[PDB]
This record gives C-alpha cells, sequence and structure tokens, in this order.
C-alpha cells in the first residue's frame, strides 16, 4: 500500500552567559 | 526601555482614522473593561488590519467617542527591537520586560498593545528549554491590573496558542473576517481624500472598484485590506511621476492596471480594454502560427470570450474542454500559444505517470502522517502560484479512475483542498484535456493503423456531462501540410538572420522533408527532429569553421537519385 | 557628520551613471508613496548596488527627476563614523538621534544607509556590535525622512521579510547584472579618470573583449566588479613592468597576460579561445582516451551545433544521456571534455538523492534542515562555476521528481532558489550516465540457442525515463563494448602504475603478451566494463608477489619472471634474485 | 614565489583596492611572502615606483597589551595609524588579520575606505570564508590572492637557506639527497599538510631523533633511513625494512588464525594476504587496507575470525554493532552530532574511534541491517 513517513524533531543548544567584571581602580 | 505611544501619535498626526470596525471595536472594548482576564487578542490573518484595530482605539479615545470609564487610557506599543536587544546575559530580557512593566504601573489606566506577540510571548529567552519565556506576563495577566493588546494570525494561534492552556485562558479571541470588497470600498472611499491631499491627485470610483476587484482576481497572496491600498498608493506615485507636461492629475482605471500587473508579475494580462482588442482578433492572430482545424479554433475562442465576459459560474472554472483529436494533430500547439496570447503561465502534466493507485496523490498530495506529505502536491501547488495559468494534462484517458474524480469535483465546485489545508482557487484556470499504436499492424501483410461514438465508450458520461463543450481536431490534410512545414523553415530563417545568412530553400526542399517529416500516427512530432539534423547540423559545422563567420550564404540542393538534402555554401 | 552626497553631484565630483535605468524608476516610484517609502536594493556584492543611490543624487541636479523631490538632498551615512568613539557610553545612540534631529528640522531628505543589514542586524551580523535597529524604528515610523538600503539574498531572506514592521516599510527591488553590452558604456564613462591616473591608454577592443573574457575564467564577482578592477590592474601591471621605454599602449595581447595570472591558467586563454578549442576538440579528445570514436565524435558535433547559435539562447549548451555499460570510459571523457574546454568539473553521485525529501535538499530544502543553511547543492555550485560540467550518475536510481528540476534547466535554462537568486544554465553542459538495458542486454534467454542479439535494450530506457525528459533531450549517446586492444593498453596502464610503485623498491617485473591476453579475459567483463581489471590485478599479481617480498628472494630487489602456463592455462611466476 | 610576489606588487600599485590579501591554507608560506618583499626593497629589485617603501610588521599581542583604563586600545590604534600615515610611502603588513577585525571595533576601517595608507593583511581561507565574505565594506577594499603551493625544486631551495639553523641546534649535517628525499617523500604521502610546513618538521624531526640516540656527541651525518622514518610515522604508511621480530607475525598469522577457528581458510587467506600487501607497500594509498563483506550460515566463524585477527595482530577492534542504526537520524552518532545541536559535545563514534586507533580492525556487525 503506502510508507508511513516519520519526521523527527532536532533539538538546538542555547546557552546564557554571566560577566565577571573587574574593578578598575 | 522606551515604548511607542499611540495616544500620542494621534495627538499630532500619523495616526490613520479606522472606519467599518464598530462590532470589533465593540469587542475589544467590552474585553478589556473585564475585571480579571481583560486581555484582549486580535487573531487574524496576514494583511489584515489587525494593528489598525489597536491604532483606532487610540484616535477614539483622543477625540472622546469612548465610555467614560474607558477613557483616559493611554495605549503603548512596545519595541520588540527594543526589549529583544542585548544577549548572553543572565538577566537582560528580565530586566528589561520588568523594567517596561514598573514604569507602567505608575499609570494604572494604561494599556499595552503588543504587535507579534508570539514572537516574545513564544520564546522570550528560552536558552537551553527555559519556561520564563511566557511565565512572567501570565501572572500580571489574570490578576495585574495591566492589559496586553495581543495580535496574531489564525495559523500562529493553532501552533503556539491553545497549546499553553495557562496563557489561553488569559486571553480573549477576536476574530476577523476578512471584509468582502463592498466593505474595502467605503474603506478607500474614507482614505481617498487622504491620499489626493498627499499626491496632489484624484482618484475616479471606477478605479477603487477596479482596484479592490482586480487584487483579489489576481493577487492571491495578499489580503484585501492592504493590497488594494498598496495598489492606490502606487497608482498614486506613478500617476504623478509618468506625466511629462500632460497635468494629467485624475487617476484613471489606466493607471491602476499598470501598478496591478507589475506588482502580480504577469505580462500585461490584468488590464481593461485591452483584452478586447485580442479577444476581438484572438483567432486571427492564433491562426496564424497554426495550420489545419480552424474550426477547433472556432469553438477554443469562443468559450474563452464567453468566460471572460463575465456570464460564467462562480464556483466552476473559466471553462472545462477536452480536445480530442489523433496524436500529432497540434492541440498542445494550440495551448502553448494560447496562454502566450493571453499572457498566463502553462502548466504541463502527464499522466502517462499516474496510472498507478498511489501515484494519483502526487497531485493533491499525500495525506498527513505518509512519505510524501511535506513538499505537498505539485497539482495544487502551481495552482496557487498561478492561479491565472491554463491547466494541460496530456492523455487524460490513460489517467486511473480515481483521477477522474478529483477532475470531477474541480469542474463541479472549482476548488481543491491541499493536504496541508490550503484552498487551490480554480476558478480562473482554463482547463486543457488532450485525447488521442506507434507497432506495426499484426498480420501477414501490413495494413493501415488511423483511429462520437468513441468518447463516450472511453469516458463515462459523468464526465462528459461536466465538460464545457467537446471540441474536436480534424486530421491534418495533405495541402495543410504544406504549411506546417514552411513554419519551421521561416522560424530558422529569422532564426538565421542574427548570424547574417539567408537561406535559398523553396519548395523543391520542403516536398521530401513533408513526406518524411509527417507520419499519419506520430503526426508531425518528428518534423521538430527533421530539422534539428537535416537541416541544423550541416550548416552549424562551416558557419563555424571561418568560412562564413563574417557573414555567409547557403542554400539547399535535392536530387532524386540521392534521395536526400545536399547543400551549397558561399561567402 | 553625516555627507551631503547630492551637493558633491554640484560640485561635480560624482560621475554619470551608465545603465540602470529602469531601476532608477522603481527608487522614485516607492519615495513618492505615503507608505512603504522606504528603498530596499537587494543583490549580490558588485552588481552596483551603492553605484544606484550615488546615480540617483546625480539626476536631481540635471533636473530631469519630477520637481516634486527636486529640493530634495540625498544624504549617507557610514557605520565606521558612528561606531567610533565606543568607549563613551552610548555616543552611538546619542549622536544618531542627534542626527535625525538634525534632519528632522529639515524634513525634506533621504538618507542612503549602505549595508543596512548590519544597523538592523544588532548582534546578527558577525561581529556586530551595533543597536540602531531599535533607533530607526521611530523615524520611519512617523515616516518624515525616507531611507534607501543595500543588502544580499542572504541576509535579506533571513532578516527581512520575517519582521512585519520592516515589511510595510521596506519595499523589495531586484537589482540584477546588466548586459554585456552594458558593461562596455559604463567602462567607457571612467576612462578619462582611470587613463589620467595611470597616464596609460587602452583601445576599445581591449575593453570589451575583458568582460567577454573575464566571467569564463572569474567567478568570484559578478560582472561589472572584476572588469573595473581588471583594467586597473591591466593599466597598472602596464605601468610598473617595464623598467625603461614605458609600453603606455595596451593591447588585447597585454589584457591576456594579466587575466591569464589571476586566472592562474598557463596563458590558454584567449579573445576567440572557444572558437580555436571547438576545431581541435575532436583529434585532441580521441588521442586522450581510446576508443568509443562513433561516441565521442557524436558529443563533439552536439557541442559545435549548440556554439552556432541557431537555436533556443535560453536552453542550456547540451544535454547528452551517456547510455551504455559502466568501465568503457564515459567519465574519463567527461573528465577530459572539461579539462580540454578550460572548464571544471561538478561530479553529483545521484544514488545519495534517492528518496523525495533529498530531491528538495538539491533547490534548498525548508527552513531548520541541515541543506537549507548550506542551500541548494545544484544552485550553488552552478553559480561557484557557471561554465562547469554537471555529471550526474545513476539517473535510473533517481527519484521521478528530480527529473522536474531538469526539466526547467532544459526547458528554461534558469532554476529559481529559494534565496531568490536565479541560476545560470545557458553556458552549462549536462551529461548524465545509465546502466539502465545493460542488465537485460546481458540476460540470456530460456532455450536451445542462446538469444546473442538482446541489444534491443532502449524499451527499457523508455520505460524508466519517461518520454518527456527523454524528448528535450539531444541524443542518447550509446557507449561501445572495448576490443580487445583497448583492453590490452588498460593491462598495460595498470601493469605500468604497479610497476613505478616496484620501481621505488628495485624490482623489475616482466610480464609476457600471452599473460595478458588471461587478464583481458577475465579483467574485462561485459556487464561490468574494465572496472574488475584493478580488482584482479590486485588479487592475480599483487598478491603472490606480496608473499616473497616480506620473507623470500625478493627481500631487496631481486628480479621477476611472469608467464602463463599453457598445460594449466594459468599464470605462473618466476621468482630470482 | 616570483609570480605570487609579483600580484601583491601590482595590486598595492593600483588607485583602488590597493591592499594585497595573501589569501593561503596554513603553513603555505603566507608571511614569507610578505617578509620577501622587505628584501627586495633593500637589493632594489623592486620596481621605482615603490622603491624606497618601509615595512612595518605590526604585533597584535604587544598593542593587546592594554594598561589603561580601557583608553588603551582606542589611542594605540589612533596614535600608530598615524605614524604610518605621516610618512605616505609606508605599506603595513598585518599577520593574521582576522584577529585584528574580530572585537578585542578596529577603528581602521576609515583609513581602508580613504586609501591613503595601504594595509597588508594574512588570513587562512576557512576565517576568510566565515567573516570577510559577511562584511563587504572589509572585504572590497581587500583583494584575495590565491597561494596554493610552492614549487618541489624551489622547496629544496628553501630547505637549503634554513638548514644551517637547524644544523647548528641539532648539531647534525644534513646531506642534500635527505633533502630531496624528504620533499618528495612528504608531498606524495601527507596530502593533508603542505609542502612548506611538512617539509621543515620532517627535517626538525630527523636531526632530533638523530642527536637523541647516542648520549655522546655523534651520528652527525643524517641518512635517508631517518627521513623515511619520520616521514612514514607522520603518514603512517608502513615503513620499509621490516624487522625480523614482526615477520613472524605475518609470516604465522594464517596458522594461528587456523588454530583458533577452524574451516573457512579461504577467509584467513584473504585477510593475511590483504594484511601482508599492505606491509610491502602495493596498496592502494586512498582506501583502507581491506574492505571484506563476510556472508554466510550461522555460527560459520564469521564474526570469531575478526575478532581474532584483532588479537592476533594487537590492535584495537572497534565493533559496532549496526542493529542499533535502523533509523536514517542515527546516522548522527558515526558522522557527528552537528555543531550547535544540543548534542555538538559528543563526538562521531566512528570518527574519534578510528582516530584514537589508525590501526585498529573496523567491525561493522549486520550491516545488511543499517
Ligand atoms: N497544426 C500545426 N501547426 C503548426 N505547428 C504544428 C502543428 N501541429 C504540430 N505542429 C508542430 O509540431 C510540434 C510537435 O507536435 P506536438 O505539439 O508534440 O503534438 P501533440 O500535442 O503531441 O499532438 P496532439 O495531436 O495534440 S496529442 C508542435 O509543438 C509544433 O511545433
Ligand atoms: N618563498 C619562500 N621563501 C622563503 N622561505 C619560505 C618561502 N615559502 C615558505 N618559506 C618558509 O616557510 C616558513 C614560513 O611559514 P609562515 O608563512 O610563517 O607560516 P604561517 O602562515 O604562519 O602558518 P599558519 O599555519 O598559517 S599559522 C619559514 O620557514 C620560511 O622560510
Ligand atoms: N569456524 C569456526 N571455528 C571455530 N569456532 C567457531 C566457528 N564458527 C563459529 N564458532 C564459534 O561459535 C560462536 C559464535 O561464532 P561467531 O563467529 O561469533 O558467529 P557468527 O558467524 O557471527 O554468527 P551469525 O549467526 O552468522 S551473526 C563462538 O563460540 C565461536 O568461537
Ligand atoms: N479598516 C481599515 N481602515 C483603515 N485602514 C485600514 C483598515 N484595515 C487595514 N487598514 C490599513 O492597513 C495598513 C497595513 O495593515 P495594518 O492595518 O497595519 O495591519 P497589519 O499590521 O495586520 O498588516 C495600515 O496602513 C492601515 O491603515
Ligand atoms: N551601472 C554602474 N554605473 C556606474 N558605476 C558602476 C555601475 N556598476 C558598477 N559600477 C562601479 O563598479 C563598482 C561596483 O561596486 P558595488 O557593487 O556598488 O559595491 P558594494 O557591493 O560594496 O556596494 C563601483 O566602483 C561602482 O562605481
Ligand atoms: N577506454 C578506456 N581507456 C582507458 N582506461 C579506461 C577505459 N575504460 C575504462 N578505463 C579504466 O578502467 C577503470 C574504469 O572503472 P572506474 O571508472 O574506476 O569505475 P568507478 O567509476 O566505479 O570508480 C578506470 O581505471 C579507468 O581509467
Ligand atoms: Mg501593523
Ligand atoms: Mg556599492
Ligand atoms: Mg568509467
Ligand atoms: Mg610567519
Ligand atoms: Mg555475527
Amino acid at each position: 500500500g503506502k510508507t508511513n513517513d516519520w519526521l523527527d524533531f532536532d533539538q538546538l543548544a542555547e546557552e546564557k552567559v554571566r560577566d565577571a567584571l573587574k574593578p578598575p581602580s | 526601555n522606551f515604548t511607542t505611544n499611540l495616544n500620542q501619535l494621534a495627538r499630532v498626526g500619523g495616526i490613520d482614522p479606522l472606519i467599518g470596525r464598530e462590532k470589533e471595536l465593540e469587542r475589544a472594548i467590552q474585553v478589556l473593561c473585564r475585571r480579571r482576564k481583560n486581555n484582549p487578542l486580535l487573531v487574524g490573518e496576514s494583511g489584515v488590519g489587525k494593528t489598525a484595530i489597536a491604532e483606532g482605539l487610540a484616535w477614539r479615545i483622543v477625540q472622546g467617542d469612548v465610555p467614560e470609564v474607558m477613557a483616559d487610557c493611554t495605549i503603548y506599543s512596545l519595541d520588540i527591537g527594543s526589549l529583544l536587544a542585548g544577549t548572553k546575559y543572565r538577566g537582560d530580557f528580565e530586566k528589561r520586560f520588568k523594567a517596561l512593566l514598573k514604569q507602567l504601573e505608575q499609570d494604572t489606566n494604561s494599556i499595552l498593545f503588543i504587535d507579534e506577540i508570539h514572537t516574545i510571548i513564544g520564546a522570550g529567552a528560552a536558552s537551553g528549554g527555559q519556561v520564563d519565556a511566557a511565565n512572567l506576563i501570565k501572572p500580571l495577566l489574570s490578576s495585574g491590573k495591566i492589559r496586553v493588546i495581543g495580535s496574531t494570525t489564525y495559523q500562529e494561534f493553532s501552533n503556539i496558542f491553545e497549546k499553553d492552556r495557562a496563557l489561553a485562558r488569559r486571553f480573549q479571541k477576536i476574530d476577523i473576517t476578512e471584509p468582502s470588497i463592498e466593505e474595502t470600498v467605503q474603506i478607500i472611499n474614507g482614505l481617498k481624500p487622504k491620499y489626493e491631499a498627499h499626491h496632489d491627485v484624484r482618484y475616479t470610483a471606477k478605479a477603487v472598484r477596479a482596484a479592490v476587484e482586480l487584487a483579489v482576481k489576481y493577487i492571491n497572496d495578499r489580503h484585501l485590506p492592504d493590497k488594494a491600498i498598496d495598489v492606490i498608493d502606487e497608482a498614486g506615485a506613478r500617476a504623478r511621476l509618468m506625466p511629462v507636461s500632460k497635468r494629467k492629475k485624475t487617476v484613471n482605471v489606466a493607471d491602476i492596471e499598470s501598478v496591478v500587473a507589475r506588482i502580480a508579475r504577469i505580462p500585461e494580462k490584468s488590464v481593461s480594454q485591452s483584452d478586447r482588442d485580442t479577444l476581438k482578433n484572438l483567432g486571427d492572430r492564433l491562426k496564424m502560427l497554426v495550420f489545419g482545424q480552424d474550426k477547433a479554433i472556432e469553438a477554443l475562442t469562443e468559450a474563452i470570450k464567453m468566460a471572460r465576459a463575465g456570464l460564467g459560474h462562480e464556483h466552476k472554472p473559466v471553462g472545462s474542454f477536452l480536445f480530442a483529436g489523433p496524436t500529432g494533430v497540434g492541440k498542445t500547439e494550440v495551448t502553448v500559444q494560447l496562454s502566450k496570447a493571453l499572457g498566463i503561465e502553462l502548466l504541463r502534466f502527464d499522466m502517462s505517470e499516474y496510472m498507478e493507485r498511489h501515484t494519483v496523490s502526487r497531485l493533491i498530495g499525500a495525506p498527513p502522517g505518509y512519505v510524501g506529505f511535506d513538499q505537498g502536491g505539485l497539482l495544487t501547488d502551481a495552482v496557487i502560484k498561478h492561479p491565472h495559468a491554463v491547466l494541460l494534462l496530456d492523455e487524460i484517458e490513460k489517467a486511473h479512475p480515481d483521477v477522474f474524480n478529483i477532475l470531477l469535483q474541480v469542474m463541479d465546485n472549482g476548488t481543491l483542498t491541499d493536504n496541508n489545508g490550503r484552498k487551490a482557487d480554480f476558478r480562473n484556470v482554463v482547463l486543457v484535456m488532450t485525447t488521442n499504436t506507434e507497432r506495426k499492424s499484426i498480420g501477414l501483410i501490413h495494413q493501415d493503423n488511423s483511429t462520437m461514438e468513441e468518447i463516450k465508450k472511453i469516458f463515462t458520461p459523468e464526465f462528459r456531462n461536466r465538460l464545457d463543450n467537446i471540441i474536436w481536431f480534424d486530421h491534418l490534410s495533405t495541402d495543410v501540410i504544406h504549411q506546417v512545414v514552411d513554419k519551421f523553415i521561416v522560424e530558422l530563417q529569422v532564426q538565421l538572420d542574427q548570424k547574417g545568412v539567408s537561406l535559398e530553400v523553396s519548395q523543391e526542399a520542403r516536398n521530401w522533408l513533408a513526406e518524411k517529416g509527417y507520419d499519419r500516427a506520430m503526426g508531425a512530432r518528428p518534423m521538430a527532429r527533421v530539422i534539428q539534423d537535416n537541416l541544423k547540423k550541416p550548416l552549424a559545422n562551416e558557419l563555424l569553421f571561418g568560412s562564413l563567420v563574417d557573414g555567409g550564404q547557403v542554400t539547399v540542393a535535392l536530387d532524386k537519385e540521392k534521395n536526400e538534402l545536399t547543400y551549397g555554401f558561399q561567402s
């Protein structure tokens, strides 16, 4: 008859960042 | 993080008054007057006036024609680009989003209008699958006194909304009905003086109706409210630029035709009073590119004019025809020339590859959850891409019975449904079905295989009864064959004129080419190949070797004994 | 801060505009509109997108432009100047809004913005610290001042048409490279400036032939980008190459030398190289590949007829189906056909596109697909080399949908990509190889006498490939079976390679003439061609020698004597020290 | 590099886009192209138009040592550019230009647009495609030049010029035959690397290997045997002059494999012969040692022979069960995960395993199921 296709679902990696500051003086 | 104000703009200018949205405005006002869950959701489509409803509410408050309880409110339109600016920071979105809310608390009567809600409320800062995207507004919307007017499309509503039940309950859907041509005619009338003052032009009533009617007929991709204004706006700019000392301030229907054509990417098809000139002599100009089957031209040209006269049916195509004649007569030539004449595209399909049971889905598309669903169906896709093209289906009789049912639904209702839920409009497509052996007779002595009741036997009455008119094509007469071969010789002449040579060929050469090229069964299909090798290949080599590069003179010579076409070269 | 390009035109510093007339009217058309009045030029670099904006200011000075916008003074802004003083706290934003306030007070002007993708792309663009995307929205929404931008198809797709605000503010314009004749006129305009700078003089034929030939050997940029550089480079190279007796005169021969160096070719390029390469195409190809005299000759005639020009210019140069079994040097002639014509080779194995989904990958997949980011392989490959040859092996295995994309090339010679660029096929030749029919041709029948004549294998070609597709094809070149003489040369080729590898170790190899014949019948299979000749050599010749080399008399280059045994009819190997 | 250097001078003399961009692959001698240009100036061979023109090599690290409180980055670049511009003859040279363009902003864009100062930039084909094509403003001024590789004979001269430094450091003498051997051998086997870099790596390695073996000063003269050893080690091609210790394993590979697995001698012979063929050198240089498909009835030693072969040869067995990879999406495991997806951290199982064990036998059990 017919072939039942399957659709895979991709996952993306997104990561937040933090900044460690250095006092000027 | 500043946010644009919609009341300040309307008090100075730049906010266009909204007309004909009484029902939608009342619903938004009623929703905004609620104690809890007072967050309207303008669910619409693309091109419809979604932002107009929001901006219309601003000019209503300024003018004062609003309930006193709903008065003194200031609609704020935040800049998504501002909040979304800044990345790779733990609290940038939270600080920007919570700054806007804090600055809004000072005005307990202010309203927030967020355009394209799905962009920032679908995934605000969903880094690494974070669940903070729309959890900030959810408590604020249900409990908080801050209102959020949202505007999204119907498709996005299903894709994202209604899945997060918590967020969906805090929004009140406001359905838009895509106002008809009559509603859009009143809208453009109210805006006519504004555009006329900017461009210093004037629009006729005929042009207004023509622009809206032509955009829906040809510009199917865009919706009526925005696309109609686009035509009016473009006609004003073109009506002012094109005149050179003419001072044609008025904007007639002619200017509308130019802009709609150009923006629709068509070869001048959408013009008024221009087609009538071609319709007057459509058969004449067609007879100069086709020789024979003259009776068929009359049937085809009259039905075309019949449909174009505006007297046809709204729930059926312009005209369904079943061209019937032996192979090679030239039904495909009539169609390939009709499309160029009428300025429409050409769609060509062969039912020889759709004779299987599983291949029928290639036209409409595979059902969901099965192979072939993603790309869709070539038939519905091509129709949506070119709703004014001419549909050509070669060898329809070979098609499986299921395919005939598909065509029956088309001819009966004039519309098909794609596997993705789309609607393929067939109301502006010329449906053309062509119907007609190579193997020699299986007998001791070979015999002729040349072949009104034949169609009835090979086609069910339900299909024949749905045809507008069955045009018959006559077998190529001996006299007519001499005319057909002349078209190829003159076609090569104009092609050769670019190089700078003139072929001395006369009727003596065409005598042999005729019988060799034309076959009773194959017709004139080998005719193209005849010139491809007999006439083109010999001249090609000498033309390039240097003897005739800088101008050349050629001729043809046919010897009775040799039974072949010799050639003469001069320079 | 900003630069008034309009003032430059009055001063006379700007140059005249040569061509792109149709595009100029569209810009004027959009500017006069009340809404969606911001023009947007989307095109590939080198097309001269900025030329249109620069020329627009020039025409206003002439007064041909309508008087409605005659007083308007088009301005321009450079992100570099705006990006300066990064140390200051928001000076970029503070000075940008200040500029708008000055422009707003005037309330009559246009502002060109080169590389607008960067301004809107607040961090989207590589190394982008700009945050002016939000800043432009207030001015554009008010509509007091119009803006003209510039972007590419890549950025336009990924960034533009997604934001509804930009969709209702910017209008897509299709800037396209000009005709070859138009390019000549443009060079003529800039002649006094370029000639004066280098104090040289080039004839009309030099700049004319340069554009017609530079397209063939250069692909990195569009037509009027390299041509302006080629004449500039030619004058510079001529100015300094002669130590003394400066040859300021520039001829067609001088431009051929400079283009050869950048092209990285050994001077093969010529003004009429195509005519020269075509005449000697047949003789220079048969020598390279032995056999297939009938097939090779037919192929050469087809390319000659196409180059003659007595056909349809939109159709591709040639569509050929290399029918016949593999191992008969079909890919070899294709490889040598490109090498002879001085063009690259684009080999694509269609066996990896045996599924419907993969078909879309060739012309660009939908968003979120690996192919989508890369783009259409067929379109991108052709764009990178618009003169190379396309090879699609095993077309009988490809999905029927693949034929649809090929039909558009053979019928229109152009394939629209999702980015919006149109591929050029009028200068590309497509050659397809297929094994269909060979299996049936070698299918022994059910009878006492085998039906030796089973060459009627055309029905299979017609059965697999729909008539529509094969109808457009010029000729179904049928590759013959290598004669015993050709097979002998193939054996020597493999033997020579073995001897070369053996020579590095001091080992000679002697093979009798009769032994080679044994390899010919076994090595060459009618159904598989000469492909098993590389495997039989390894199994019959390399294996015995390997055992003796590791432990035997052949440890250090002694001797080899290969001879066939008549009594046993099997190869015999003699080893000596 | 007379043809490559010619390209740089002509573009520099051009009125517009006078910024030669020496785009080449890693270890192609890109810096030498610009370093060589300075030499010709003193010699005077350069054309008179560009004669007497100073060349300054910018140091990214020196300028990056910002001491001021965020004001050093702009002040250093601003003052440096003016010093080069006032002369009007200097042609700045910046190696690894990609670093300067990247944030660390550059502020050199106005200088490039004006064109008063000429700046030379070196960048790899990779980085050139990633960033320069995106910014048309930056790449428009720079004219991409092509540098693929030097000639075979010319490379021997470059090695001779650099030979005294290596000889003194390693206290060894390189014979003329050895240098020619290294260039010819290296290019033929190490296809991935380029002629200039790999040619100096084997030379440097060959000297260290000779000196290290004897404790006292000895083995000064270097023979071609060392060159073959180091070039074979990096290329991994089987070294010639096989030791008698390793000539027993191959000799008795079939007998050992026949004791563990009885019958099916043809399979053992094919595997042993192919392995022996590779060591001899009569093998493909762009294909695996042997591609064998084992089929037959159940329990006939198809998998056992492969497992024992690994044990006999003392090489790791990269056994992969293809039954797991029924779906197309599972191919990501073997080839590798996408760069930006969640699984980017994990590498390709097949790719990483092969890299870890180059000579390891790869057993794809039940390949048909894949
Ligand atoms: N009556 C005609 N007048 C002019 N050219 C013709 C005529 N008949 C055939 N030709 C030419 O012959 C070409 C090949 O015929 P086709 O168009 O392939 O025929 P066809 O459509 O298969 O035939 P039927 O009879 O319509 S199924 C046409 O495209 C024309 O160029
Ligand atoms: N034409 C040449 N003349 C002289 N020395 C050359 C030449 N070509 C290469 N070399 C040598 O090659 C080396 C220079 O390599 P570099 O150009 O500095 O490499 P690189 O560009 O820094 O490499 P990567 O891989 O791109 S960081 C020195 O040993 C040079 O002497
Ligand atoms: N020819 C053989 N000689 C010795 N032991 C064998 C032989 N064939 C199989 N065995 C033994 O049988 C068991 C399985 O052998 P394997 O070679 O792993 O089987 P296999 O060929 O992978 O099986 P399938 O069913 O074909 S996947 C182990 O104990 C082997 O040692
Ligand atoms: N009923 C209406 N009355 C007046 N203008 C309308 C109306 N509907 C749509 N428009 C016009 O549509 C244009 C573009 O669409 P818009 O109303 O902004 O909606 P959307 O943002 O959904 O496209 C606006 O300039 C607006 O004036
Ligand atoms: N039609 C034209 N008229 C005049 N000059 C042109 C034309 N087309 C290209 N040029 C010139 O060729 C170059 C094209 O550069 P361009 O493609 O505009 O650069 P970019 O892609 O960086 O904007 C410029 O020197 C420009 O002046
Ligand atoms: N006519 C011929 N002249 C010279 N060599 C030929 C000829 N026909 C085949 N060969 C050689 O025989 C082999 C043909 O198979 P090949 O092209 O290697 O197969 P595949 O394309 O499957 O890798 C090649 O080594 C090719 O060079
Ligand atoms: Mg809107
Ligand atoms: Mg430009
Ligand atoms: Mg081959
Ligand atoms: Mg260096
Ligand atoms: Mg097993």
